[PDB]
């Protein structure tokens, strides 16, 4: 009687539909080359992103070996443009 | 409107439906008589005879459809009609034979032509002219 | 790329990864073939899910008939039986009658 | 006057192909919130916690 | 309408079948044509139909068409 199954189901279904909508929009924006984030196409960040992806779960900042030198000067912008996508993925995890 | 005022005889509209909604399998309303007449003049004729559009033109259908529309029977006419039903079924199964010296494919083609004409006439008449609720069941 | 790149920006700015990066990365690397994992994840729920799905034998097969069978039953026809045009259309499983078939 | 018996006013009016609202759909921002399980307790006979 | 057409309508209503169902699709097109032709046999064989009823109906239709077209011409001269 204290499980609140009905309310929990009702809430989570709406949440799931909303997350589906958001993730579909993220997929579409990331599909056409003319609308994905500018950092996934710049030629000078290619090495940085390749290095990051090759070892995705782990963070290896120190001992970069100049594969991340460029990323260290746009960080104030990277952290401010990719916020939306990151928090959408976080909300997917919470859901 | 003035012409509608002339159809005050009870023969045109018939008696009240048994089920309390509308006649379906009965033939006590003018639109069924017109469906029968349509069946009559949608049958191919011999070469020594004249077709209906050769003798009467389009006025015949204008008169018939006017009478139907003024009485308010246009939708019942569309739903319930022998020729339209035959056309629908023949289109579904796509058969062709001869029944009492009446080729089937030619007859359905004629029926389709007349259906187009009737729809046009009814639409014009409706254009120029610009609720009975029911009770739910009661528990014993 | 997006997740790792944001996390690195955050690490360099503040010196510590974001709170949620570890579990988020673990999720992303676990559901890389999402069904192969979700199949192993739903063994505990198999019984309840099976009940809920077997319950559909009474609705799906009779809703998924062909057009000939629809003609035989004169589906959605008001004039099929003119004597019962006032009777209220009804069934025990009323919500199951207009439930989407694709769902 | 004699012909006027058979006449009746016809309803025809001027309009535009498109008419816009007085106030358009002003967009709204996306503010993240967490999943709150206590927003249906005022509907029906709720069971707070 | 209240004269000859009414009398023919009454007579043909007397002659028409009391009940006429629309057969089901399974009956066939040839069967349905045969059924209709049998049911409406008295109307099909009515001699005076095409020569009197249709004539009067044509007259009525021509009258209403004349009213419509004459109204259109009057408007076109007024403009």
């Amino acid at each position: 009687s204290q499980q609140k199954l009905a309310e929990k189901l009702t809430i989570l279904n709406d949440r799931g539909v909303g997350m589906l909508t958001r993730l579909y929009n993220i997929k579409k924006a990331c599909g056409d080359p003319k609308a994905k984030p500018s950092y996934l196409i710049d030629k000078n960040l290619e090495s940085a992103v390749k290095f990051i992806v090759r070892k995705f779960p782990a963070v290896e900042t120190r001992n970069n070996n100049q594969q991340l030198a460029q990323l260290q000067k746009e960080k104030s912008e990277i952290l401010k443009n990719l916020a939306l996508y990151y928090f959408t993925f976080v909300d997917v995890m919470e859901f | 409107t003035r012409i509608r005022s002339f159809l005050d005889d009870p023969i045109w509209r018939g008696p009240l439906p048994s089920n309390g909604v509308m006649h379906v399998d009965e033939c006590v309303e003018f639109h069924r008589l017109w469906s029968a007449m349509q069946f009559v003049y949608c049958i191919p004729v011999g070469t020594h005879e004249f077709t209906v559009e050769q003798c009467f033109g389009d006025g015949l259908h204008w008169a018939g459809c006017m009478i139907i529309v003024l009485l308010g029977q246009q939708r019942r006419f569309a739903v319930l009609d022998f020729c339209y039903h035959l056309l629908k079924v023949q289109k579904h199964d796509g058969k062709d034979e001869i029944i009492k010296n009446v080729p089937l494919k030619k007859m359905v083609e004629r029926i389709r032509k007349f259906q187009i004409l009737n729809d046009e006439i009814i639409t014009i008449l409706d254009k120029y002219l610009k609720v009975r609720c029911f009770q739910p069941p009661i528990h014993q | 790329a997006i997740i790792g790149l944001y996390n690195y920006a955050h690490e360099m700015t503040h010196g510590a990864s974001d709170r949620e990066y570890p579990r988020l990365g673990q999720m992303i690397v676990d559901y890389e073939n999402p069904l192969k994992k979700m199949m192993e994840e739903f063994v505990p729920h198999s019984k309840s899910l099976s009940d809920a799905l077997i319950s559909l034998q009474m609705v799906y097969p009779r809703r998924n008939l062909s057009a000939d069978q629809w003609r035989n039953a004169q589906l959605l026809s008001l004039i099929s039986a003119p004597s019962t045009m006032l009777n209220p259309a009804q069934s025990d499983t009323m919500p199951c009658e207009y439930l989407s078939l694709d769902a | 006057r004699e012909i006027g018996i058979l006449t009746t006013n016809k309803n025809t009016s001027r309009t535009h192909k498109i008419i816009a609202p007085a106030n358009l759909e002003r967009p709204v921002r996306y503010i993240r919130k967490p999943i709150d399980y206590t927003i249906l307790d005022d509907i029906g006979h709720g069971v707070k916690v | 309408l209240q004269g000859t057409i009414l009398q023919y309508v009454k007579t043909l209503m007397e002659v028409m079948p009391k009940i006429c169902r629309l057969p089901r699709h399974e009956y066939g097109s040839p069967g349905i044509l045969e059924f209709f032709h049998h049911q409406l046999k008295d109307i099909v064989e009515y001699a005076e139909l095409k020569t009197v009823c249709f004539q009067n109906l044509r007259e009525v239709g021509n009258a209403i068409l004349f009213c419509l077209l004459i109204e259109q011409s009057l408007s076109l001269e007024e403009v």
